[PDB]
């Protein structure tokens, strides 16, 4: 039954990307036909800037990937382009679904085969993360700036901002799931640790993601500065910290650049094993700079079109919060195991084991 | 910096009896100082609401201004025949120094029941083809929506870049429209062909009405 | 309270031009004009105004190009040098809170063309509703003016808006909508005024047998 | 009978470089001849004169006058206007008062943000420098 779980959960992640992506266009073309010009190209180079730096993660990946992979029918030199063509996650999706559903097919093929699938599985989930921090948050906060600034909220936007929910749900339940599967002997129900881990980090991302949302709408001219400034100095903290994810040491400049995206949303640890001084750290960094986004938009109040209520949608914020920091402490003070320390994916280990200490 | 003032929708639709509403936008702080226009086709405008929401003299209370600062909306209800017009805002705060430009406009179409289009047609009149220039009229009348195609067919051949329409606003009275399609020819090109029509095709027409004429006959 | 503006004509680009809009039932030193103007089919576009001190205040885009004075009775708006752009109904309007008593509005043309005279032909009625009217074509500038029965039929009459064709003239026509019965019976005829060309026309829109 | 005058807005808030318009309207009949603009200050009212200072105006119609300020001032202007209205029946005063907010209030989204991101700067540079 594992194998069935495995390639339908993973036609359904699938299937959410291939729906986000497409709601995405969707929102852009309908932008495009109905007016502004400005919204349709921010959110084309933004697609574009996510899509870029996909690609060349998997593509790097592939380059330092050792003796293995062979079953890729195209060839090497058709690989690359296949990437550069914004088609290299379309190509491990396919890969990882055509090679699960050759498994469940065959009666029982060997050990071997089974551990590429899962190899494979584990890859698409560690890209699944990084396109979500790259583009899902980007894109749900550039959708809500949109809809408070114009005032005038439409059916594909409100299912492009559903699409984006599910979206980042699937993606941190998939992360969740496949680093507490790298680690040996799986003793607790992790389901249950997988769904509260996503809960808590998902209710403490939405409310950054509106006052982000808040702050773009009162000011456009000022998002640029404020996210390079925020964005330079966590890069400044990720290259005093240590890294070595992927074994090009030169091309960690993109391991570098999306784990400060990523923390310029949320938490996600970075290396060495010390806790709850850099997590502290960076909730006071995160805290502060929602607080101030919130109290410059209190202060410019009358300053957009009465739309979606703020006096509504405020308050859920600020419980959605308070709930996640609750659920947050709960799963690292208690519900958190860490268990200490054929291809075997070294960077599923790699951050299982920077992200299990004891 | 004269203030520019952001109308938005460029347009907006409600049924007999509803409501609508229109947003205004002001480049800066112009606090309490926004007018409300009506214009209809070919009257001047006139006044309709001041200081943002003090409603002007002899207008009906179905018009309600609100807002400040920077957002303002119109708003109304129990919209009748004799509502459609265009909508125009107007800041008036220190003209001295940021001027009073207006805004874009707002056309309300009122959304009434279908009415399917009564068709006539006229051929040239003999004094125009003594002038030496024949001119056919296809007139579609008391219809909506306003969405209609015409079609000039000539000896079932079908023209086209030789006729101008003309379509007149939405009537005060029953909401309706009328539209008229003038194909334009030579003496030469006139006494040519033989049979003209005007293939109407419009959403409450169930099949094409096609309107037609022979010359001399 | 009313006032009515005066001095629409066709003018040649950069011919200056003055336009006059004259008050009634106020005085022009208890309340400021303004001066607004409209392109055919666009939105309004606020010109100047004139306080009731005497101070003038122009819009930033037409600063240098207009000019307004005042007498005692009458405010003058001056078009240094008109532009084809410049074609627009000027209105004039008393300035309280926002305008509230607006002019009829005069018209400006600019262009190279010259003025024309318009040709009316009868739309003969069909053969229970009858519909008849007379075709206005080939005329230019604008306005036309259309009435029927010297303004005795009103109900069921629809005036088009002109507009322009190849040759660039300006073209249109007035239908109207009667009972059939009275074909027979009453006599129907268009009267077209074109002020520019100064032609009354009074054309007859007789049936055909 | 007497007049009775009320502003527009009795309370406003401007700042600096900007042009305030107070305006002040009255419905009584007879209508409101004159009007005249005050500037109160500590025991005693100052008149406005149209064209002090080349920036203050005051534009007055039947029932209703506009008092224009150009260039917000921070240290005069700010303060408790009084206009009165004097029909042929009296006469009527209504009180509006004007803030002036600065640039010091205006920008407050770009000395704050650039305060926060001095002291993570800081913080991490002696957390993991030195301290680590
Ligand atoms: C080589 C360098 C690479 C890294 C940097 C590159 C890109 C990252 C940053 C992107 C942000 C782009 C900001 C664009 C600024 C210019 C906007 C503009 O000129 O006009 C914006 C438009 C104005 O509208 P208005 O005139 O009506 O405003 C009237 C306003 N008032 C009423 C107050 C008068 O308003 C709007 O568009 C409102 C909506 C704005 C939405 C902004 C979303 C920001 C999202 C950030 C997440 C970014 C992640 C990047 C990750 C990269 C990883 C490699």
């Amino acid at each position: 039954g594992a194998l069935l779980r495995d390639l339908v959960l993973g036609v359904l992640g699938t299937a959410a990307f291939l729906l986000d992506l497409g709601t995405d266009l969707w929102a852009a073309v309908q932008y495009a036909l109905g007016g502004r010009y400005l919204w349709a190209a921010l959110v084309l180079a933004l697609l574009g800037l996510a899509s870029v730096a996909l690609q060349l993660f998997s593509w790097l990946w592939l380059r330092a990937d050792p003796a293995g992979l062979h079953g890729s029918q195209p060839p090497r030199r058709c690989l690359a382009l296949l990437h550069l063509l914004q088609l290299g996650y379309l190509y491990r999706c396919v890969q990882e679904l055509r090679q699960g559903l050759l498994v469940w097919q065959q009666e029982e093929p060997s050990e071997f085969d089974l551990a590429y699938a899962d190899f494979l599985a584990l890859d698409i989930s560690m890209l699944r993360l990084f396109e979500t921090f790259l583009e899902t948050a980007p894109q749900l906060t550039l959708v809500l700036a949109i809809m408070l600034q114009s005032g005038r909220a439409e059916y594909y936007q409100w299912v492009g901002i559903c699409t984006s929910f599910l979206g980042i749900s699937w993606a941190l339940l998939d992360y969740h799931r496949a680093l507490r599967t790298c680690l040996p002997s799986k003793p607790l129900l992790g389901l249950g640790s997988s769904v509260i881990y996503f809960l808590w980090n998902l209710l403490l991302l939405w409310p950054r993601v509106l006052a982000v949302a808040l702050f773009s709408a009162l000011f456009p001219s000022y998002v640029a500065l404020h996210f390079l400034g925020l964005w330079l100095v966590l890069l400044l903290w990720v290259w005093l910290q240590g890294t070595d994810f992927m074994p090009d040491p030169s091309s960690e400049w993109l391991y570098r650049v999306t784990v400060a995206t990523i923390l310029y949303f949320s938490w996600f640890n970075v290396a060495e094993g010390r806790t709850r001084g850099r997590a502290i750290i960076h909730f006071a960094f995160l805290l502060s700079d929602s607080i101030l986004l919130v109290a410059t938009w209190v202060t410019h109040s009358s300053w957009l079109p009465s739309g979606i209520p703020l006096q509504l949608w405020l308050p859920v914020g600020c419980g959605c919060f308070f709930l996640g920091l609750a659920l947050r402490l709960v799963y690292y003070h208690w519900l958190h195991p860490s268990c200490c320390w054929l291809p075997q994916n070294r960077r599923m280990t790699h951050l299982a084991q920077k992200f299990f200490p004891k | 910096a004269d203030v520019v003032m952001t109308q938005t929708p460029s347009s907006v639709s409600a049924a007999v009896g509803g409501t609508v509403t229109i947003n205004c936008q002001a480049s800066q702080s112009i606090s309490a100082y926004l007018a409300w226009y009506q214009q209809k086709p070919g009257q001047p405008p006139k006044l309709l609401i001041y200081d943002a929401s003090d409603l002007a003299s002899g207008v009906s209370s179905r018009f309600k201004g609100s807002g400040s600062g920077t957002q303002f909306t119109l708003t109304i209800s129990a919209l009748e025949c004799a509502d459609a017009a265009t909508y125009y805002c107007q800041s008036y705060y220190a003209i001295i120094t940021y001027g009073a430009a207006f805004g874009g406009g707002t056309e309300v179409v009122v959304k009434r029941t279908v009415a399917a289009p009564s068709v006539f047609i006229f051929p040239p009149s003999d004094e125009q083809l003594k002038s030496g220039t024949a001119s056919v009229v296809c007139l579609l009348n008391n219809f909506y929506p306003r969405e209609a195609k015409v079609q000039w067919k000539v000896d079932n051949a079908l023209q086209s870049g030789n006729s101008q329409e003309s379509v007149t606003e939405q009537d005060s009275k029953d909401c309706t429209y009328s539209l008229s399609s003038t194909l334009t020819l030579s003496k030469a090109d006139y006494e040519k062909h033989k049979v003209y029509a005007c293939e109407v095709t419009h959403q409450g027409l169930s099949s094409p009405v096609t309107k037609s004429f022979n010359r001399g006959e | 309270q009313s006032v009515e503006e005066s001095g629409g004509r066709l003018v040649t680009p950069g011919t200056p031009l003055t336009l006059t809009c004259t008050v009634s039932g106020f005085s022009l030193s208890d309340y400021a004009m303004n001066w607004v103007r409209q392109a055919p089919g666009k939105g309004l576009e606020w010109i100047g105004i004139i306080y009731a001190s005497g101070s003038r205040y122009y819009a930033s885009w037409a600063k240098g190009r207009f000019t307004i004075s005042k007498t005692s009775t009458t405010v003058d708006l001056k078009i240094t040098s008109p532009t084809t752009e410049d074609t627009a109904t000027y209105f004039c309007a008393r300035y309280y809170a926002g305008s509230d008593i607006w002019g009829p509005g005069t018209l400006v043309t600019v262009s190279s063309a010259s003025t024309k005279g318009p040709s009316v032909f009868p739309l003969a009625p069909s053969s229970g509703t009858a519909a008849l009217g007379c075709l206005v074509k080939d005329y230019f500038p604008e306005p036309v003016t259309v009435s029927w029965n010297s303004g005795a039929l009103t109900s069921g009459v629809h005036t088009f808006p002109a507009v322009l064709q190849s040759s660039g003239l300006y073209s249109l026509s007035s239908v109207v909508t009667v009972p059939s019965s009275s074909l027979g019976t009453q006599t129907y005829i268009c009267n077209v005024n074109h002020k520019p060309s100064n032609t009354k026309v009074d054309k007859k829109v007789e049936p055909k047998s | 009978g007497p007049p009775r005058v009320k502003a527009v807005k009795s309370s406003e808030h401007i700042n600096e470089g900007e042009t305030a318009m107070l305006v002040c309207k009255s419905e009584s009949v007879p209508p409101v001849t004159d009007w005249a603009w005050y500037k109160i200050t500590d025991s005693e009212d100052k008149a406005l004169m149209q064209g002090s200072e080349s920036r203050f105006f005051v534009s007055s119609s039947q029932g209703r006058s506009e008092l224009h300020i150009e260039n917000l001032n921070m240290e005069a202007d700010p303060g408790q206007y009084r206009c009165q209205g004097t029909s042929s029946k009296g006469s009527d005063q209504a009180i509006i008062t004007l803030r002036v907010r600065s640039h010091l209030a205006a920008l407050w989204p770009f000395l704050g943000i650039v305060a926060e991101v001095l002291v993570l700067v800081t913080i991490i540079f002696i957390y993991e420098k030195r301290r680590k």
